[PDB]
């Protein structure tokens, strides 16, 4: 029975549970790598005495946090658990394919760990640019194992995207139009469309890198008439959609959390929120070369990419203001999930604004490949995504488990995390403005003070992570079972109890047309 | 059919909180420890 | 170079970099205002017992919070693009210098007249002379005439590198098989430092750039002595 | 007892065996490229084939034999196949991007010209034109097969589908012969790189689509399809038209314009 | 009826703040960390050549 | 030209697919493929909600084009009212497969 | 050929509790055991190969 | 005769950041000219402008590789 | 929408319905407190009389509590409303939350 | 009065300032005096005593608005505990400095910094605002 | 005793919002004025004063005499 | 949300045990590796 | 366009079979004639060891490492020229 249930699953809730467990474990790996980065930088000089290993650690940190922590948790975990429940559907459209999207991830992760164990690892950056990633500067198996890891992760997500689009389009109650579905469901649909279109391009590019390394092609090798910059275009054509993929299901969860703890039946400006996510998804495909402003690009192309990038601020600002307008007039419940969402709103806004600074290609000449970029994306991505994940986790943990958390402990956890991430990343802005490069294992002496503070900050977030594991333990240890939950009339995923039965909506909901 | 209900919709046991503590320690602790030991491995190769 | 506890940009050495400083001041004022406004409104939304929970009509207010952000973006884009096109404008340099990246050091070629070229390596920490700067000094600096428009051409003989001098506002990737051009003009004599800015392997952190800006007649005699 | 029309699938081992076959194929390619050994790759290819066979066998059992494909379930499979084909279009788009990037701005190493110095392209009016007529013709015969099926005509459905498959095989043999006869190789710079990787992936998709048509042929021989319910045949036809359209873009771009 | 916070909150607040300040001050000042603050107003420049 | 030998759904559809087809023929919808049409929803003319058990979830779209759906359990017994708009619903339980 | 779909429909609808991937009979079980043995044995072999490839052999 | 060369001037055929083709075109022009002059019994001095421009712009290692491949008979441009 | 006067009259009419039932009493008060206003005394008067016809003393007191709550920090509103309702409170024998000690925490 | 898991699908009681009249009464099973009190409620409320009015309120409602809205001391526990764990983090950092980190480079020695500082002023690092701008080259001292 | 006057009872949340959004606008104006004097104009004036009588040759001669250059002693 | 009282209450002492074990499970293995880095760096 | 044909009274099985045998397969037959008429081996060009061709950055994973997968000795020279 155990094998049938947990290895042969065709159930959206159990598969969602698997993804949450996987993503949590990956988050530990990613956190450990981040602490090694900041230990190397925590005082001037060398710690590891081996900068190839430092580069492998940086590269792995990013792949783990992006492909094995954020995407599995948000889309595989919350997506599978919540989307069928929010539309009253009995499961996903392809419940057995769903299980393969999950099981491709442990092998993908094994390939990445194999990459770091053989030879001297792939010390490339998560961008894996040739020629550094090619077969002369990175001879041997590590980069190919990394490429295959991305292939399996890509197939997992493309098939999951097919499943989510099909489920959301096809499996709603017959009276429910797309404009009657909850915003989290919209955020997952739009993320899936982005995955569907962007991951095949990444797969094309890294397959060309694979054949350059092993079949004597020369797509990226000037000796054969190739061009390293072509790889960058194919990578970032995927890579900008990818950063919106990382945040969009977070935007969906934030809309639900803010609505819920404001005591509201609905988010402010529902169709504006739909419009804004679709607009962000669309603009997300026409901005990628702002990752390439220093490669030798013509001035009119820089002007276009500067302007198109900045436009994204308009739909994003509609969502920020609409979350504020959802708080407006609320009977505010200061639950731990609410604290995570309010932290999200502020810290995402800071990071988004530093992105607007970087969009100005004239300033990006000086800021590109410095810690200002690192500060930008650890605010919007690392904090934005992580705070939405933590807020969702604390909010829905009683739905998934049937048990409550200790709210006081959860508030303590929030407070510690909030101090840690801000101490870690806020000084990196100074480091970037004053010209410290990213991807360095050591720095000129003038940069010591902010590096020292940033590394001390990283230990505070470590203490928060350890505390979070204890808080989950304490909840499962004490077994406070849920009795009553407010606002079920506008939060359908709670209406089948906690946890819901294995099969839900065997009899579908009744919804009239009128 | 399958077990339903709190504590039963999961692939690990919560029947005993100390055995659970040991399982969670090994689970999260193995993920956290792995990069330290991979770095150790790469340093020991040369 | 940067100095300890620095918060902002290095002081500008070129007129383009002074432009960027004023443009950054303008953009950062806007960033601070918006981020503080969002934080303030958050605190305002959260500090009253008064409630209003019925359905709220959204279309009036969505006009304000699309038009006003669009206006703010145009107020950033206008000076932003002015600088962009001013940098691109025809300059006619008096000198061309090439730099080639390598794992892990830079070479320089000054071949307008004679065949002058040399390699430029980081000084190891153990070999620094008293008061020299850890990870920043090189054995052979890029000597250049001050107050003159110079064309730098940047390439690589192996992997990607990137040639950067923050106080001159310069960063140009070094790509094998490609010859990227940028222009440089220092208002002042002195020593101006930068560091490789595209990850190029295990000594990425350790291949700095040092420009030495002097009067033309010193540059001429230094050039002659380097043949 | 459910009172919706959707399909709750029996717990199945094929997702896990398929994921592990992926690990073995990728591990195996690594072992082949770096440790001079085909062993893991051959195991992975074998388990991949077993997985596909049993998984799609079970879908046939669920639908033809157990009746689980209600109109709602069939509609979901239509969306899923369309989205899958879109993802494959974007995959080929990366290779067309690589081709135009290299050929519109040929570098000095090539002689600054396209085709590069030393490259003698195939004549697009010879076998590449024949291949074009072959795949277009197979788009006509598969449409004849589809209409015969809807009209309830068993024999002519089989004849038209057989003709379609024969044309796909003919294309594959022609392209295999062209590969052998070609005076340039995949190692002949970016001309050979774009040519063989883009037409090679296309040829792989022709073999896949031909295999899919062959599955439909044998299901038709066993009377699986009704005149109104035959989604596996529709999916195979959509995929086949996709393969035809990709060929037309390759022909125009790489063989003709790029010659 | 007093809960945990009524009974222990003042102690938790006072002890936690005291402990937090004490150990960070000790870490920052007593164990040889080099913060490398600005020379301005603090360093007397010395002949180097 | 033109011959036969391809089975029809009438001949060969089976299991749930066949149940849906035969019910549709009779104008019935035991597998909830269609959206039900609302009554006036008064206490005298409540919306009739079929169920094979003693309670069923209702979602109420109170006004046309509302994006918010109001969800609640409707229990066998006295008619209940949507908590947002007051429209009435009454459960009519049971049966299906004879 | 003759239309034998009805016989297969009877077989795969038999009320015996078997999941669809085993409902064809004993040859399903054999094919399943072959597939799973090759997958699990191959996975163990790939771990052995990682162990081998993780260390230099000069 | 029309000298005072300082460095290669702006060239409107090559106005952007990538100058690879400018280096290449002047290397080609120089050797094409030198070939025409040495053949038709003229003086390579008329080729000097292209020589100065490509020496100013081209990386030494590019020039040296191209020279080797001309001597080898594997230079892929037309001269 | 409507003037203040039309709004108030509609709510007066709602609670004044003679056979208003318990569900409709609750629906009315729970809807009314969603609005950005403290209900006029005349609206509250009609709701308390609905409580009387429904034999529900407890809900009458709760309605007075929510008037106070809807005023938030504007401490002058609730005593004004109580002042205006005092003839009704006396006629119906409704004690205020304060008279019952339910304002103490 | 006991709320059970198997009641999840039924209307439930809540104390919420913005939902003042919940879907069910707080007390569903009445004592004989409570039943008689409910009968008396059908007569003039002026004849009810204060205690009887209070009891009618507590049959319908669990907490009053004043009770449900009360502030707590939880913030002291949250802020204090967070400070404790932030203090604990510094113990980790002391351990790391003592046991993990070796000496920093010799360029941080006081005499090196003094010489390096002079050399920065000799090359006029950041002369407009950032660094040399703060040195008085005429008086040979940091500007006041 | 004295009756209480009737207070404003409607739109209190909206009233509070409008008051404080206006207040926030005023503060934003104040900050912009502070910032353009304490940062932006301060910067323009520092660069302008520095270069107004700047002698690049004298600057170089001082650097040269202090020994900083490879190319000039 | 409302909930039942804990079916298996976790006392302050039990919490201190769970927290201490959780923290040691993260700190000890990494601590051991980092303490010995120099034994690796020149092994 | 409308091609230059006509039908459109109904595009059913009989029409698509008509197109299959009346247009599609005749086209294939003509192109087959055109091809197997311009066949016959053409004279292979002089070998020149251009550095952008016959790329070898890593040995191939089959054979002696130096032969492409569909190597044809008649027309595919190695880096050192045509085979014996
Ligand atoms: C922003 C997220 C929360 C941050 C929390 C942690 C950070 C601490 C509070 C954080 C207090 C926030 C105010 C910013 C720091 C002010 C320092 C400054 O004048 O820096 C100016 C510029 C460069 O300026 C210059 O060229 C002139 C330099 C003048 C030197 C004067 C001496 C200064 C002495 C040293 C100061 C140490 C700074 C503190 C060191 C910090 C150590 C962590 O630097 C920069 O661009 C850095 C800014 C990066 C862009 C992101 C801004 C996003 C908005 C932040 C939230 C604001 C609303 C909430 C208002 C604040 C609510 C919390
Ligand atoms: C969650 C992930 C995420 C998100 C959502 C974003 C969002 C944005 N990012 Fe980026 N970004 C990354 C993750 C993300 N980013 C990563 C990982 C990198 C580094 C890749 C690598 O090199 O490794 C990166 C790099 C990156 C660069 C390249 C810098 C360089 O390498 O030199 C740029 C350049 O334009 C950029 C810009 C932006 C912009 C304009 C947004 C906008 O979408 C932000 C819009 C939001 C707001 C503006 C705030 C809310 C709005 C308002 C309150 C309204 C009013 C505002 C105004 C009028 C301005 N990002
Ligand atoms: C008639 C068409 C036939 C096509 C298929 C032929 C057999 C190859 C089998 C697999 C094909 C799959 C994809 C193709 C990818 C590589 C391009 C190969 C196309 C091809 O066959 O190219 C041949 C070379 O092939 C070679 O290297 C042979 C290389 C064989 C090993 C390929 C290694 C596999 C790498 C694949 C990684 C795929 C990743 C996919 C990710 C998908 C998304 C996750 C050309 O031969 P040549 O001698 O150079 O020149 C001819 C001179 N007379
Ligand atoms: C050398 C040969 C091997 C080379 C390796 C590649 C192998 C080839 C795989 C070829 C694909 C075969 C797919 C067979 C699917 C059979 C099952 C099927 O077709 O199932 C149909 C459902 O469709 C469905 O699932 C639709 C399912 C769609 C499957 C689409 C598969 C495309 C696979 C591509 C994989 C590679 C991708 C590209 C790599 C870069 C069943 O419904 P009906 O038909 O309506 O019947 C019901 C009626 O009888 C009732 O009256
Ligand atoms: C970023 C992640 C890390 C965060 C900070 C980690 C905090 C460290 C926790 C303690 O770790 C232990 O420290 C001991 C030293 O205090 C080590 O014993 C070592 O030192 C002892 C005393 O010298 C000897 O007795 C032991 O044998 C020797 O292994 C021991 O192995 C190690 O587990
Ligand atoms: Cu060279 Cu980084
Ligand atoms: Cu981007
Ligand atoms: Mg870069
Ligand atoms: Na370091
Ligand atoms: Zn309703």
């Amino acid at each position: 029975m155990f094998i049938n249930r947990w290895l042969f699953s065709t159930n959206h809730k159990d598969i969602g549970t698997l993804y949450l467990l996987f993503g949590a474990w990956a988050g530990m790996v990613g956190t450990a790598l981040s602490l090694l980065i900041r230990a190397e930088l925590g005082q001037p000089g060398t710690l590891l005495g081996d900068d190839q290993i430092y580069n492998v650690v940086v590269t792995a940190h990013a792949f783990v946090m992006i492909f094995f922590m954020v995407m599995p948790i948000m889309i595989g975990g919350f997506g599978n658990w919540l989307v069928p429940l929010m539309i009253g559907a009995p499961d996903m459209a392809f419940p057995r394919m769903n299980n393969m999207s999950f099981w491709l991830l442990p092998p993908s992760f094994l390939l990445l760990l194999a990459s770091s164990m053989v030879e001297a690892g792939a010390g490339t950056g998560w961008t894996v640019y040739p020629p550094l990633a090619g077969n002369l500067a990175h001879a041997g198996a590590s980069v190919d194992l990394t490429i295959f890891s991305l292939h399996l992760a890509g197939v997992s997500s493309i098939l999951g995207a097919i499943n989510f689009i099909t489920t959301i389009i096809n499996m709603k109650p017959p009276a429910m139009s797309q404009y009657q579905t909850p915003l989290f469901v919209w955020s997952v649909m739009i993320t899936a469309v982005l995955l569907l279109l962007s991951l095949p391009v990444l797969a094309a590019g890294i397959t060309m890198l694979l054949t350059d390394r092993n079949l004597n092609t020369t797509f990226f090798d000037p000796a054969g008439g190739g061009d390293p910059i072509l790889y960058q275009h194919l990578f970032w054509f995927f890579g900008h959609p990818e950063v919106y993929i990382l945040i969009l299901p977070g935007f969906g969860m934030i809309s639900h959390i803010v609505t819920y703890y404001s005591g509201k039946k609905e988010p402010f400006g529902y169709m504006g929120m739909v419009w804004a996510m679709m607009s962000i998804g669309f603009l997300g495909f026409i901005v990628w070369a702002h990752h390439m402003f220093t490669v030798g690009m013509d001035v009119d192309t820089r002007a276009y990419f500067t302007s198109a990038t900045m436009i994204i601020a308009i739909p994003t600002g509609v969502k920020v203001f609409s979350w504020l307008a959802t708080l407006h007039g609320g009977n505010i419940k200061w639950s731990p999930a609410m604290m995570w969402a309010l932290g999200f709103i502020f810290l995402f806004t800071v990071g988004g604004l530093t992105g607007i600074v970087l969009a100005n290609s004239s300033l990006d000449i000086v800021l590109h490949d410095t810690y200002y970029v690192v500060a930008h994306f650890h605010y919007v991505l690392s904090m934005g995504a992580v705070f939405a994940i933590m807020g969702g986790f604390v909010h829905w943990f009683p739905l998934f488990s049937g048990y409550t958390l200790n709210d006081t402990w959860a508030k303590i956890h929030f407070a510690i995390m909030f101090v840690g991430v801000n101490m870690t990343f806020f000084p990196q802005h100074f480091l970037g403005l004053s010209g410290m490069p990213r991807r360095y294992s050591d720095y000129p002496d003038a940069y010591t003070m902010w590096n020292t503070i940033s590394s001390m900050g990283s230990f505070i977030s470590l203490t928060a992570v350890m505390l979070m594991v204890f808080i989950i333990w304490e909840a499962f240890a004490s077994k406070r079972e849920v009795l009553t939950v407010d606002l079920t009339t506008t939060n359908l995923e709670w209406l089948n109890g906690c946890p819901p039965p294995y099969h839900t909506f065997e009899e579908p909901t009744y919804v009239n047309l009128k | 059919h399958y077990e339903e209900g709190p504590g039963k919709n999961i692939p690990f046991s919560v029947e005993n909180k100390w055995r659970l503590l040991a399982m969670m320690t090994l689970f999260f602790g193995s993920g956290f420890a792995a990069p330290f030991f991979i770095v150790r491995h790469q340093l020991l190769k040369k | 170079m940067a100095y300890p506890m620095q918060l902002g940009f290095q002081d500008a050495t070129s007129p383009i970099m002074e432009e960027l400083l004023h443009f950054h001041d303008h953009t950062l004022m806007i960033v601070f205002l918006i981020s503080s406004l969002v934080l303030y409104i958050i605190s305002l939304m959260l500090t009253t017992k008064l409630t209003h929970t019925s359905t709220m009509d959204a279309q009036e207010v969505e006009t304000i919070w699309t038009i006003l952000p669009a206006i703010i973006l145009i107020l950033i884009a206008l000076p932003s693009l002015r600088i962009l096109y001013m940098m691109d404008e025809i300059n006619n340099p008096s000198l061309t210098v090439k730099t080639m990246g390598h794992q892990w050091y830079w070479s320089y070629e000054y071949t307008d007249y004679e065949d002058l070229s040399f390699d430029s390596y980081m000084i190891p920490t153990s070999e620094l002379k008293p008061g020299e700067l850890r990870l920043l000094e090189v054995d052979n600096r890029v000597v250049l005439p001050m107050e003159m428009t110079i064309r730098m051409l940047v390439s690589s003989e192996d992997v990607l590198h990137s040639w950067a001098v923050p106080s001159l506002g310069l960063k140009t990737d070094a790509i094998p098989g490609r010859l990227n051009q940028t222009t440089l003009m220092s208002s002042r004599p002195g020593l101006y430092y930068g560091q490789c800015s595209e990850i190029c392997g295990s000594n990425h952190s350790f291949m700095p750039i040092v420009l030495e800006l002097v009067p033309l007649k010193y540059f001429e005699k230094w050039s002659a002595s380097m043949l | 007892h459910q009172t919706h029309a959707y399909h709750m699938v029996n717990p199945s081992p094929w997702p896990l065996t398929g994921a592990l076959s992926a690990l073995l194929m990728t591990s195996g390619l690594t072992m082949w490229f770096h440790f001079n050994s085909m062993t893991l790759l051959m195991i992975g290819l074998t388990t991949n084939m077993l997985t596909m066979y049993q998984w799609w066998r079970d879908v046939i059992r669920e639908s033809t034999f157990q009746g689980h494909h209600t109109p709602a379930v069939q509609k979901g499979l239509r969306y899923g196949m369309i989205l899958f084909i879109i993802s494959e279009v974007l995959f080929f788009t990366g290779f067309f991007w690589a081709f135009y990037h290299s050929s519109l701005a040929p570098t000095p190493e090539l002689g600054g010209c396209w085709p590069p110095t030393g490259i003698h392209p195939l004549n697009p009016l010879e076998v590449p034109l024949l291949n074009t007529s072959v795949l277009l013709a197979s788009g006509v015969s598969i449409t004849w097969a589809h209409h015969s099926l809807m009209e309830g005509d068993r024999k002519h459905m089989l004849q038209a589908l057989f003709i379609t498959i024969t044309l796909g095989v003919y294309f594959t043999l022609l392209q295999a012969s062209e590969y052998y006869e070609a005076p340039f190789t995949i190692s002949d710079g970016v001309y050979g790189s774009t040519f063989f990787v883009a037409t090679g992936f296309h040829g792989l998709h022709v073999i896949i689509g031909s295999t899919f048509l062959i599955v439909c042929f044998f299901r038709q021989l066993k009377f699986h399809f009704t005149s109104n319910h035959h989604f596996g045949f529709e999916a195979a036809a959509w995929y086949w038209h996709f393969v035809d359209v990709v060929w037309l873009f390759l022909y125009v771009s790489i063989y003709w314009w790029g010659s | 009826a007093p809960d945990f916070h009524d009974k222990y909150g003042n102690a938790v607040l006072a002890s936690g703040a005291t402990f937090c300040v004490a150990v960070w001050v000790y870490m920052a000042t007593q164990i040889g960390i080099e913060w490398n603050p600005s020379p301005v107003g603090r360093v007397t420049p010395k002949e180097w050549r | 030209a033109s011959g036969g030998g391809v089975p029809t759904d009438e001949e060969q559809a089976t299991g749930l697919e066949r149940e849906v087809m035969l019910a549709a023929r009779k104008g019935q919808d035991p597998y909830n493929i269609l959206a039900p049409k609302a009554t006036s929803g008064t206490k005298e003319d409540p919306n009739l909600v079929p169920s094979i058990t003693n309670k069923r979830i209702v979602g109420c779209i109170c006004e046309e084009d509302n994006s918010t759906v109001i969800w609640f359990w409707l229990h066998k017994g006295e008619a209940q009212r949507c908590p947002s708009c007051g429209t009435h619903y009454k459960l009519v339980p049971h049966q299906l497969a004879h | 050929f003759e239309n034998r779909v009805a016989e297969k429909q009877k077989l795969f609808q038999e009320d015996n509790g078997l999941p669809v991937h085993l409902k064809g009979g004993a040859t399903d079980n054999i094919l399943y055991r072959v597939t799973m043995t090759l997958c699990l044995g191959g996975t163990l072999y790939s771990l052995y190969c990682l162990g081998w490839a993780s260390f230099p052999h000069k | 005769k029309i000298k005072n060369y300082q460095t290669a001037p702006f060239d409107s055929r090559f106005p952007n950041q990538n100058q690879t083709r400018n280096c290449w075109q002047n290397y080609l022009d120089f050797h094409r000219c030198e070939k025409a002059m040495t053949a038709k019994g003229g003086d390579v001095s008329v080729c000097e402008w292209y020589r100065r421009v490509y020496k100013s712009l081209c990386p030494i290692s590019w020039v040296s590789t191209w020279d080797d491949r001309r001597a080898e008979g594997t230079f892929p441009g037309k001269i | 929408h409507e003037t203040d006067e039309e709004f108030d009259a509609r709510w007066v009419t709602y609670f004044n319905k003679p056979d208003i039932d318990a569900w409709e009493l609750r629906k009315g008060m729970n809807t009314l407190v969603g609005y950005d206003l403290v209900p006029e005394p005349k609206i509250i008067d009609a709701a308390l009389r609905a409580c009387r016809r429904l034999n529900d003393f407890a809900s009458a007191v709760r309605i007075l509590e929510v008037v106070k709550d809807k005023a938030g920090p504007h401490k002058e509103i609730y005593p004004y409303v109580i002042q205006e309702l005092r003839p009704t409170l006396n006629e119906l024998g409704i004690s205020t939350p304060e008279e019952l000690g339910l304002d103490k925490v | 009065s006991v709320v059970k898991s198997e009641d999840y699908a039924l209307p439930s009681y809540v104390d919420r300032r913005d939902y003042p009249l919940p879907d069910v009464a707080h007390v569903k099973n009445l004592s004989a005096s409570q039943k008689a009190l409910k009968e008396k409620e059908k007569a003039s409320w002026s004849s009810l005593s204060i205690d009887e009015k209070v009891e009618l309120y507590r049959l319908k409602f669990k907490e009053s608005f004043a009770e449900m809205n009360r502030s707590t001391n939880e913030w002291k526990t949250v802020v204090g505990a967070a400070m404790f764990f932030i203090g604990f983090t510094a113990l980790l950092l002391i351990w790391e400095k003592h046991y993990v980190y070796g000496p920093i480079p010799h360029t941080f020695e006081e005499e090196w910094v003094a010489k390096q500082t002079k050399r920065m002023l000799d090359m006029k690092v950041a002369p407009i605002q950032g660094f040399s701008a703060k040195w008085d080259y005429d008086k040979n001292e940091w500007k006041k | 005793s004295t009756a209480l006057a009737k207070p404003q009872m409607r739109g209190l949340l909206a009233r509070r919002l409008r008051f404080h959004i206006v207040g926030a606008f005023m503060v934003s104006l104040g900050f912009a004025t502070f910032y353009k004097f304490a940062v932006a104009e301060k910067r323009k004036k520092a660069y302008a004063d520095f270069y107004r009588n700047y002698d690049s040759m004298k600057d170089f001669e001082e650097m040269r005499k202090a020994g900083i250059f490879q190319s000039a002693k | 949300i409302t909930a039942k009282p804990a079916k298996t209450p976790t006392s302050p002492k039990e919490q201190a045990i769970g927290l201490s074990v959780t923290f040691l499970s993260f700190l000890l293995p990494a601590g051991w590796v980092l303490y010995h880095l120099d034994n690796y760096k020149k092994s | 366009a409308s091609a230059a044909k006509g039908d459109h009274g109904g595009t059913g099985a009989r029409t698509w079979r008509f197109l299959t045998f009346g247009l599609a397969l005749p086209s294939v037959a003509l192109c087959t004639l055109n091809s197997w008429l311009h066949s016959g081996h053409r004279e292979r060009p002089a070998f020149i060891p251009y550095h952008h061709l016959r790329i070898r950055t890593k040995p191939f994973s089959w054979g002696d490492g130096n032969h492409t997968f569909f190597h044809n000795p008649r027309v595919n020279p190695l880096p050192t020229g045509y085979e014996k």
